[PDB]
């Protein structure tokens, strides 16, 4: 019947719906592929109410839900997308690695280099506000395992050779960081109330 | 026993003495589902034998 | 010796199921395929877990 | 001003990636859009490598993954799927739901999807292949564990109140004629091997 889209758009398409991003830095013939012929992703994803949030000084794209503003209710639900809320631990992670990536982007630049971290910085913040589990092991395997759950929605790497981690730049495009914000100030003064 | 007991509690008519046997004393090993199963087994073999 | 007449209703029942089948023409097809699958089937080890 | 397909084929096809399946007897709403504009679908999910099977027989779409470049070795290796591959005792309890299913459409024809199985009913089956642990709960457990497992694949409802379930028609395309004798082939070389 009709011809076929162009192999590559294919496979760059299917892996940006696979992971909910394309990374410059990573995976450099899709991105650029997918800017190359962004007018044919675009339409590829309009009809699925998808559509690719670009960022050249980052080098990240991303899907965004293309659903018009309040359409039918006043925040919008999507079939195919689940909207998650993460548990407290996990938001205190994202709100700690989102203010670092943001300092990190002051005294470096926007997107002019890779935001890192090493683990023995963070393990003694979230001992700060979430209270000791029992022993460094313990807090290394939380923080293990919370590490794992953002990998995989794409928020940070593995660990490396220095126990360093990368903060994916996914993060700048989150949806609420005021809510972040208003989180991290409600745990700043619940730590001084409660002790 | 604490089945006896909960109708004990609730009997507040004391009719005779045969439902007193019949409906709190002696449990209730009835075999209806039993012959129930009896006859489903006696339809079964007269299927084959239609 | 109702275990035994319990085992016995369960093979009578299980002939029930099979007599019954005067298949048609779409379902006789697979029908002996299935049987076949299932006849491949006991012969593999199915208490490894591998298998 | 920019072309936005229809809203009701943008929601049924959104919906129907979703479910990957879409039952007349349960939506018939988009069931009946999409077969109105089937090659709308076909267009729709032609870029993904996905594609569009139809059964009006039975009153049943499900999108399968399309065959024309996609790796021979298996199209479950495609980015978009989620579920794992099939395992053989699952395919053990799909012959014989099958089988099952077979057996009520003979008395009920090509009719709605009232193929209903009381779950002690498989229990006797899969003792045979399955052993006999000697306890009714423990291979009760075994059984709810594999329809769980199928209910993830959407060819089975999970157990009503009366510990019976309801196959879904899709069984018949995991199980017709073709994948069977695929099936029994490397089933009779994988048995070959073991001798």
């Amino acid at each position: 019947s009709e011809t076929r889209t162009l192999q590559k758009i294919r496979e760059a398409t299917q892996e940006l719906l696979k992971y909910g991003l394309l990374e410059e830095a990573s995976k450099p013939n899709l991105y650029r592929i997918v800017l190359s012929h962004p007018e044919e992703v675009t339409r590829i994803l309009e009809p699925l109410d998808l559509d690719i949030g670009i960022d050249e000084i980052r080098g990240l794209l991303y899907v965004k839900v293309r659903l018009d503003e309040t359409p039918a209710q006043d925040e919008w639900a999507h079939p195919l997308v689940r909207r998650q809320r993460l548990n407290l631990e996990q938001s205190l992670l994202v709100a700690i690695l989102r203010q670092h990536f943001v300092a990190w982007e002051q005294e470096s630049g926007t997107g002019a280099s890779q935001a890192q971290i090493a683990i023995d910085d963070l393990l003694p913040q979230l001992q700060i506000y979430l209270g000791d589990p029992g022993s460094e092991s313990k807090e290394r395997t939380r923080l293990l395992t919370l590490l794992d759950q953002l990998k995989g929605h794409g928020l940070v790497t593995s660990p490396d050779a220095h126990e360093r981690i990368v903060i994916r730049p996914i993060i700048a495009h989150l949806a609420d960081p005021i809510n972040l914000q208003a989180l991290l100030a409600w745990l700043r003064e619940q730590i001084a109330q409660q002790t | 026993a604490f089945t006896l007991l909960n109708r004990a509690a609730g009997l507040k008519q004391l009719n005779s003495i045969d439902e007193i046997f019949r409906e709190l004393v002696l449990d209730d090993h009835s075999a209806f589902d039993r012959a129930a199963e009896v006859a489903n087994s006696f339809d079964g073999l007269t299927e084959i034998h239609q | 010796s109702q275990t035994v007449l319990q085992a016995r209703a369960r093979s009578e029942r299980d002939v029930r199921g099979f007599m019954k089948t005067g298949l048609a023409a779409e379902h006789h097809r697979v029908g002996h395929l299935l049987n076949e699958f299932l006849n491949l089937a006991l012969k593999l080890d199915w208490q490894r877990q591998m298998i």
